[PDB]
DNA sequence: GCATGCTCTACTGCTTCGATATCG
DNA sequence: AAGCAGTAGAG
DNA sequence: CTCTACTGCTTCGATATCG
DNA sequence: AAGCAGTAGAGCATGC
């Protein structure tokens, strides 16, 4: 808590503060103490990532400490061990420098333990290890990619425990394995994109309906892994239009579908509006005329929604930020705009900075 | 210590056709062949396997002259079965669509033992013969094959698929037989084996005639093969000067698996490359190595570590002073009651098996017990290295053998109290009279023993002292899986593994009746979850935009429903 | 409740008259009390070394509790028995221990029984533990203390009642005191007939030595009759085979244990090795199985943990010679599913007519494969005093597999002369005793609790145990009077 | 699209027991 | 530790 | 050449180790 | 591998 209030003041004693962790970790016995010395020393690392003071930690020999820990894991508990996979990811997420020999083998021990964890029917799945291990993957995936061209057995491995992760399980409490899997998708839908085809259909509908979730912190990781399904799908769709006809008339379908209902409840109808804007560069590619109607009708949509119905006084302004990213997602694959629908959208972008304060 | 089996596999035009409500009857011997090898190959036993079949379309045997001794081929020899045959009952056996000859098969069987044997020398000699009974045998070497095998002492065992006396699953001790299970040469043949067998031996040639579906549920297969397990001599002392010398069999002991899983590397398959160490470090900062002669063993005492070298550990220590077999008293019986066992093991104590007076002193003194009612209160202590220990030696007389039957009884530190509340003098836990009817019908409906038409005979359906450990045939099973096909998961358990694991019919179907009463009468909430749910069944779940009264008319004009 | 642990204050009056006992051929009552407390340390810090023992000293000059009250000595908190708190407690034995105590302690002074009764509830109060039984042991010698006085006899009635309000019941270890104990001056109404010494400050003195497990249950199992009728139980062992605690490794120059760390490695690179990179394998002859860690549990797997019922079967047909393993004993629990002690009553007192036993498969747990388990019923046997020795419930046999029983080579029938046998039941009628249950003792593990007590407490060499599950041979002689050469002679031919 | 408690679930520590590998 | 049974030192 | 040791090896109980 | 006590915080109801 003191390092969350006063941030990079700390500087001069993080490394006693490092040495500390590192100490008690391996000498006190309880988990209460093992847990807090691996919680400081996270956020040691996630302050303290762009300086200096990161070749003063010794980052390769902390990857030796706790690299170590998962040979002799002989019951590290569980919730010991959802830290040490974390850190262990975020040692290749801060200074990879020091960490270029020792990533494959940080690969080879997540996917053991993933694999161990959720293909076992043995037992009860250790529901923090597979948290701890989501995390840590993801952190490791920053700056040490694992695409789909370079080597397709590790990103088709991960995007399987990931689809296994974020998979809706009735009579389901405690969302910290979908929330893992979610925030996981959400930074590294790039990385595995031909295992993003062709499960189209099961991802946008387990992605849509977990955007409908009570929790906060769920749907706001469903809504992130939603829209950075869609920016892939959109992006694979866009550079080979002649095969993936059926995936694009089956994302504007669902777009429609969700459009021209009345059970929108701002959410679903925001993403069905950006999702619907962002399909453009394939309906470009696919007709050259389908843009010329988009933005002529979604601009009657912003138009009729919220400029001149004066329906005001309601929760209508509060999906005016998706509209306009819509608009301008579908205004750049327009060639010779109208220019009657000119002041209509200028109108609309004035009265979005009008609306500024009330959100 | 060694033996030799030679097997007779019926590939008969008749054994293979047949499939009414059952399974096929070659087949059901490929799966009792499958069982009797698979524990041969498994148990790393020293014997000899050979096999041999008949109503086979190629023949190749010592003495094929003439139309007898034909359409045999002997397809292996005395020697140690590898997978080899394991893979070949399953793949490279192929039924015949041929009759052949069936007591022919035991003569020809006869000839491997002096040819393939003729200068190692052997203990145990057995034919295993699958039959049909149903081909015109030759009945000219009658009391040819009854003088030879008791002039050169071979043993045999032979296999209907139907034993003398609820569909079919495979067999889980309903019907052995059906409505009409038996052909009029099968019955001539049985009546020929069943006369040739009681005129072989007399009175106990009889019990080696076992079907398929018993069989598969029974250890017949290796009763004339399973060897004798070895004596532990010592002298039963009842003073200080009587001794009698005694010969203890560890009767009852549960039998685990011998060989280990060994840990191998993935990606290379060695055992070799790998090795593990078991280092000591101190418990400072940086935790230092230390050596294994700087630890020394310590033992608890209460709130602190006491040290506790080793060499003291033997120097004080409890002295055995070697083995014993003593008597410290004979108390009665009901004094030792049953639920007081404790050891692993029950022992069985005979004489020396040459001493006609330790027999006759022995028998005297199992005698006596079993006249007064009690049993005998024993210090019984393996060797020097032993913990010694207490137990109780009562009387088994019996008409074919005697013995002292020792079993280990607790010390007093191996006691619990652990009060418990009453459940007869309770009285919200009081049973209605009603609901006490209801469960007496349905222990009545539930019996396991039914007496036959004798005087007191007591025969029980379900005998869960007889079935052998599940575990060897579902873990053999696996390792064939993986040897024979290496690359397919493992396979689910085999259906007579659940047949002979479940009570028959008889008293399944019976009892439904007060099942369905009780359910009813005792009310019974459970308020719990969650209980084996495992990662597999949780993380498992698979298993142009331009077109997006004249209408109406279209909808007319092409295809539509009903009108108006 | 469970975890709740057993305290057990010591209260020793070494006030002015323990220090002169009457006979000088005999033991001082302070020395009796101090015999009797270090018995209580040594049998409690191997019967249950989780009890917490206290003892504190009154009618000494000296204070050390936290009120500082006056004349009331704690020389020991709560806390877990060791080996430097009997060691402490050595100095004040014998007639020298006296001498040793009195320069350090004090003697004869003034005290307050209320205060005494104080500074014991203050100790059982600053106990952060959870406590099952709280008692005070009381080793006076002097009945009806105050007795110049009324007020400190009404404020130590009174304080009494403020003890067993809280649950803490004092008893009186009275001892000798020349004139009788009259127990009824003060000694009836404040705790929960002339006398002498007691009766149980003697069965105190003996120390037992025998570890001591509270009731937890082993397995909590539903008992399910096809499907749907399911019933929860729980399966309690009442034999067990007490072992002997296993040994701490320590590091010899400082003698602190060494936190072993076992890792695999491969001899090829010595790289550091995952659970995830070996598997498991057999070799048989030239073929080579390799199941994973996951396969390996997987053939094992068979039913699901509970007991399957399969019928019933008279008790005839289960063989006393049928016995691998030892048994248990189940009893219904009524908390997992209602009516489950209802049922269980139902189906008890109906096997109890006739000789019946339920048949069971027992997956005790999880990927374990079945056995065959018999479900004897059995009544209880109780006394008047309420002391029960059977509970009631089932007693689960288990039954052995046919690869379990092994056979035995043939041996002649070679039977006795009725002379033989009849001269053989007096011989086994010479011998007879009477077989308790808990008569014997395990010799190899009391004289490891005698080694441990000796090398813990250093003291002069370690004290044998006197075995006991040893044949007497002269007193088994003795009893077979001139019998066995005669019967030697009769059965057995005159030579060897 | 925030703030405050409340319930109760899931985890840890300790301890016993049993299955497995190993050693005189 | 503990013991019985195949093959090698004994004049 | 015809009788007793060495190795094998096979066993078994106690001990330590692990879920 | 499970019983058994103890707790901490996750997830959710609720607020007019
Ligand atoms: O081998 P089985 O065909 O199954 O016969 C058995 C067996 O008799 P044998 O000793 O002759 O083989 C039993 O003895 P074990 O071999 O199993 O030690 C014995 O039963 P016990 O084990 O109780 O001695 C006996 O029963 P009985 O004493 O009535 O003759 C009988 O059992 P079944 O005839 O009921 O099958």
């Amino acid at each position: 808590i003191f390092l969350e209030k006063m941030g990079q003041k700390i500087a001069p004693y993080s490394v006693e503060i490092k040495n500390t962790c590192t100490s008690v970790y391996t000498k006190d016995r309880a988990a209460k103490c093992k847990i807090p010395a691996l919680d400081l020393l996270i956020k040691l690392l996630q302050t303290f990532r762009s300086s200096r003071l990161m070749d003063e930690f010794k980052i390769g020999e902390l990857f030796s400490k706790f690299y170590g820990e998962l040979a002799l894991k002989k019951k590290i508990p569980d919730t010991v061990l959802e830290k040490v996979y974390e850190l262990l990811g975020l040692l290749g997420e801060v200074h990879p420098s020091e960490m270029i020999n020792n990533a494959e083998n940080l690969f080879r021990a997540f996917l053991g333990e993933l694999k161990t964890q959720m293909t076992s029917a043995v037992r009860e799945p250790k529901l923090p290890v597979l948290a701890g291990c989501l995390k840590g993957l993801s952190s490791l995936l920053c700056n040490f990619t694992k695409s789909m061209e370079e080597d397709p057995q590790t990103s088709r491995e991960i995007f399987n425990f990931v689809l296994k992760a974020i998979r809706p399980q009735i009579d389901l409490k405690r969302y910290a394995v979908p929330s893992a899997g979610l925030r996981l998708f959400a930074l590294h839908a790039s990385q595995f994109s031909t295992c993003l085809l062709d499960n189209y259909v099961s991802l946008f509908e387990v992605l849509l309906k977990w955007c409908a979730h009570t929790n906060v912190e769920l749907k706001k990781a469903a809504l992130s892994a939603l829209e950075s399904f869609l920016k892939q799908v959109s992006n694979m769709v866009a550079k080979n239009a002649e095969m993936h006809k059926n995936k694009l008339q089956y994302f504007m379908e669902q777009f429609y579908g969700i459009i021209r209902n009345v059970d929108s409840n701002n959410k679903e109808l925001s993403i069905a509006i950006r999702g619907y804007g962002l399909f453009a560069g394939p309906c470009k590619v696919i007709n050259a005329k389908d843009v010329d109607f988009m933005y002529v009708e979604l601009i009657q949509r912003c138009k009729q929604m919220f400029l001149t119905q004066t329906d005001t006084g309601d929760d209508r302004v509060y999906q005016m930020p998706s509209f306009l990213q819509s608009v301008a997602s579908v205004l750049l694959y327009l060639d010779t705009v109208p220019e009657v629908y000119t002041p209509v959208l200028e109108h609309l972008v004035v009265m979005q900075i009008d609306s500024f304060p009330q959100y | 210590n060694k033996a030799a089996v030679v097997l007779c596999m019926d590939v008969g035009f008749t054994m293979s056709n047949s499939i009414p409500g059952i399974e096929s009857p070659f087949e059901q011997a490929k799966k009792v062949i499958t069982m009797f090898v698979q524990r041969q190959v498994f148990a790393e036993n020293k014997d000899e396997i050979a096999l041999v079949l008949f109503g086979t379309d190629g023949t190749d045997n010592p003495l094929s002259g003439g139309d007898q001794y034909q359409n045999i081929t002997v397809h292996r020899h005395l020697m140690l079965p590898d997978f080899d045959l394991l893979e070949d009952i399953e793949s490279k056996i192929q039924p015949g669509s041929q009759q052949a000859d069936f007591l022919d098969a035991l003569i020809v069987s006869m000839d491997v033992i002096q040819h393939e044997t003729i200068g190692k020398k052997f203990e145990k000699r057995h034919i295993e013969i699958f039959t049909d009974l149903s081909s015109r045998f030759s009945k000219s070497q009658l009391d040819i094959i009854i003088h030879s095998l008791k002039k050169c002492d071979i043993s045999l065992q032979f296999f209907l698929p139907f034993s003398l006396g609820g569909p079919f699953r495979l067999g889980g001790h309903g019907p052995s037989f059906p409505l009409k299970g038996i052909t009029e040469q099968q019955k001539e043949g049985l009546e020929i084996v069943k006369m040739v067998m009681i005129s072989l031996e007399g009175e106990d040639g009889l019990d080696e005639i076992y079907s398929f579906s018993e069989s598969l549920r029974k250890l017949c297969v290796f009763k004339k093969i399973e060897r004798h397990s070895i004596h532990w001599p010592c002298r039963l002392t009842i003073g200080s000067n009587l001794s009698i010398r005694i010969a203890a069999y560890k009767s009852i002991l549960q039998e685990r698996v011998k060989k280990t899983w060994t840990v191998v590397d993935a990606k290379t398959l060695k055992k070799e490359d790998i090795q593990k160490e078991t280092v000591y470090c101190l418990n400072d900062d940086d935790e230092t190595e230390v050596l294994k002669e700087d630890i020394i063993q310590g033992f608890r005492y209460g709130s602190d570590i006491v040290p506790f070298s080793k060499v003291d550990e033997e120097q004080m220590k409890y002295k055995s002073e070697g083995k014993c077999f003593s008597v410290l008293g004979f108390c009665k019986s009901s004094q030792v009651q049953r639920r007081f066992f404790m050891g692993n093991q029950v022992l069985k104590v005979f004489a020396a098996r040459d001493d006609e007076a330790a027999a006759v002193a022995l028998s005297s003194l199992i005698h006596a017990l079993d006249d007064l009612d009690m049993v005998a209160i024993v210090r019984y202590a393996y060797d020097k290295r032993a913990n010694p220990q207490v137990g109780v030696a009562f009387p088994h007389i019996k008409h074919n053998y005697e013995c002292l039957v020792y079993v280990q009884l607790p010390f007093m530190e191996d006691l619990r109290q652990y009060m418990f509340s009453s459940l007869k003098n309770s009285k919200k836990y009081a049973p209605t009279e009603a609901q006490l009817n209801a469960v007496d019908a349905l222990i009545d409906s539930m019996s396991l023993a039914k007496k036959d038409e004798k005087t007191d005979t007591l025969e029980d359906l379900f005998p869960t002292t007889k079935i052998p450990n599940p575990r060897f045939q579902r873990l053999f099973q696996c390792l064939l899986h993986r040897a024979l096909h290496p690359r397919e998961p493992l396979p689910p358990i085999q259906q007579h593994i659940w047949n002979m694991l479940n009570p028959p019919a008889e008293v399944t179907t019976k009892s439904q009746i007060p099942l369905s009463k009780i359910k009813t009468l005792f009310p019974l909430i459970e308020a719990k979850k969650k209980d084996q749910v495992t990662a597999q069944e949780i993380f498992q779940d698979n298993h142009s935009v331009s077109s997006l009264a004249e209408n109406f008319r279209v909808l007319v004009k092409q295809k539509k429903a009903s009108f108006e | 409740k469970y975890s709740g642990r057993d305290s057990l204050i010591f209260l020793v009056d070494a006030s002015k008259a323990m220090f002169e006992s009457q006979s000088e051929d005999e033991l001082t009552p302070f020395d009796m009390s101090i015999q009797c407390i270090q018995s209580v340390y040594i049998s409690k810090i191997i019967s249950s070394d989780r009890d917490l023992l206290a003892v504190v000293f009154y009618g000494t000059e000296k204070d050390k509790n936290s009120v500082n009250f006056k004349n009331i000595y704690v020389l020991q908190e709560l806390d877990n028995p060791g080996a430097k708190r009997i060691l402490e407690l050595d100095q004040f034995k014998g007639q020298q221990g006296q001498k040793r105590f009195q320069d350090m302690m004090g003697h004869g002074s003034d005290y307050s029984l209320s205060e005494v009764l104080w500074v014991c509830a203050n100790l059982f109060s600053d106990v952060q533990f959870k406590m099952s039984h709280k008692r005070i042991m009381l080793f006076t010698n002097e009945d009806n203390p105050h007795g110049n006085d009324s007020a400190k006899a009404s404020r130590a009635r009174t304080k009494a009642g403020d003890l067993r309000d809280t649950g803490i019941f004092l008893d009186l270890m009275h001892l000798k005191k020349p004139g009788g104990f009259d127990i009824s001056l003060f000694y009836r109404d404040i705790i929960s007939v002339h006398f002498e010494e007691s009766s149980k400050l003697e069965d105190l003195l003996r120390k037992v030595r025998a570890k001591e497990t509270r009731k937890r249950a082993l397995s909590r199992l539903k008992l399910k009759l096809n499907k749907d009728i399911v019933i929860s139980v729980g399966i309690y062992n009442l034999v067990q085979k007490a072992l002997k605690p296993p040994p701490i490794k320590l590091y010899r120059e400082t003698n602190e244990p060494v936190k072993t760390k076992t890792r695999t490695f491969n001899t090829s690179t010595g790289g550091l090795l995952l659970p995830s990179d070996t598997k498991r394998s057999q070799i048989y002859g030239s073929r080579q199985i390799i199941l994973e860690k996951e396969e390996t549990e997987e053939l094992k797997r068979f039913d699901d943990p509970g007991l399957m019922l399969m019928g019933f079967k008279p008790l005839v047909l289960l063989k006393k010679h049928h016995y691998l393993r030892p048994s248990l004993f189940v009893y219904p629990e009524e908390s997992l599913v209602i009516g489950s002690s209802t049922l269980f009553s139902a189906l008890l007192i109906k096997c109890l007519e006739k000789e019946v036993a339920a048949l069971c498969r027992y997956t005790p747990r999880r990927n374990i494969p079945p056995y065959f388990v018999a479900l004897v019923p059995q009544e209880e046997e109780l006394d008047d005093q309420k002391i029960q020795v059977t509970p009631p419930g089932f007693q689960l046999v288990f039954l052995p597999f046919a690869d379990d029983k092994r056979k035995m080579p043939f041996t002649e029938k070679i039977m006795a002369t009725p002379e033989q046998v009849g001269k053989m039941k007096a011989i086994v009628e010479k011998l007879r005793f009477t077989y308790r249950s808990d008569s014997f003792e395990n010799p190899v593990l009391q004289q490891h609790f005698r080694n441990l007590e000796a090398l813990a407490l250093d003291l002069m060499e370690p004290e044998q145990a006197v075995d006991l599950t040893l044949p007497k041979v002269e007193a088994m002689n003795k009893r077979l009077g001139s019998l066995v050469d005669e019967f030697k002679e009769l059965v057995y031919p005159p030579d060897y």
